[PDB]
């Protein structure tokens, strides 16, 4: 019991998190794809600083 | 972490624009002011050097 029932508890988790950051994931990943279309002044920073 | 820090650095470089415009006016306007400023102040001081009686 305690291996087949431990071997379900521990992989429902993972099976959870993981499909949490599979999600996390993407919105970050069109975030990103926001702010790429406005930083072209890097190299002007520490200068201007 | 690397989309917080462009954050940090977008608004980092919106703080700097935002005092740049105010700072270059200022600067261009520093050492005709002084020179003229201490000219007077010296000139304004030679009036107080003179004990009434």
């Amino acid at each position: 019991n305690l291996v087949i029932e431990e071997y379900q508890r521990k992989a429902q988790l993972l099976i959870k998190q993981i499909r949490d950051m599979r999600s996390e994931h993407v919105a970050l990943q069109n975030q990103q794809k926001l702010a790429e279309k406005v930083d072209r002044k890097i190299s002007d920073k520490d200068e201007n600083i | 972490r690397d989309l917080t820090l462009l954050q940090r650095e977008e608004r980092l470089r919106d703080l700097i624009e935002k005092q740049d415009e105010v700072l270059t006016p200022v600067v261009t306007s520093k050492d005709p002011f002084k020179d003229n400023y201490t000219t007077f102040a010296t000139a304004l001081d030679s009036t107080r050097h003179q004990l009434a009686i």
